[PDB]
């Protein structure tokens, strides 16, 4: 009800790999995303910029996707190669059992910044060490001197590679 | 989108 989308833990058994698309693994090479599916689309501004989208279809003939941008005002189609879509994870990784399933400290990705639709450059912070904790990261911000906001909460549903 |  309050939380919709909110991703579940991935558990595996003993000699599963974490799966493309738990946390940080990424997605197969030829992957393509479901109708419905949300993901980071790299559309054009005012500049570019990565925006959250829900997958409307996807065509094997031009390799390109029709999104839709998921704002309060209502939906904007954007036709996209496949090239500017990321998909998002569909499972959280566990700290306490695949740890290398998760971003580590220093690393570049995408990032939601909090109150928009919109995912930014940030470094990783820090990793979660429980389930029930998210990353912590740093985005890139231009108006500091030293080019970094303070340390802020992103969850991993909202954290994919830059 | 609503950006930062």
């Amino acid at each position: 009800l309050y939380f919709q989308g909110t991703l579940p833990l991935w558990i595996g058994k003993p000699g599963d790999k974490p799966p493309p698309l738990c946390g940080a693994i990424p997605a197969s090479g030829d992957y393509v995303a479901r109708p419905g599916d949300k993901v980071a689309a790299r559309v054009k501004a005012v500049d570019e910029q990565w925006i959250l989208a829900e997958v409307v279809s996807y065509s094997h003939a031009t390799n390109k996707y029709e999104v839709d941008d998921i704002d309060e005002e209502g939906k904007e189609r954007h036709t996209l190669s496949r090239r500017r879509v990321i998909p998002l994870p569909q499972w959280k990784a566990n700290p306490e059992t695949d740890p290398e399933a998760l971003f580590q400290k220093e690393q570049l990705v995408l990032a939601l910044y909090p109150q928009t639709t919109c995912f930014y450059r940030a470094l990783i912070h820090a990793p979660p060490q429980r389930p029930q904790d998210d990353y912590s990261v740093l985005f890139e911000d231009t108006s500091y001197a030293d080019g970094y906001s303070p340390p802020l909460n992103v969850a991993q549903r909202y954290v994919v590679a830059c | 989108a609503r950006t930062k």
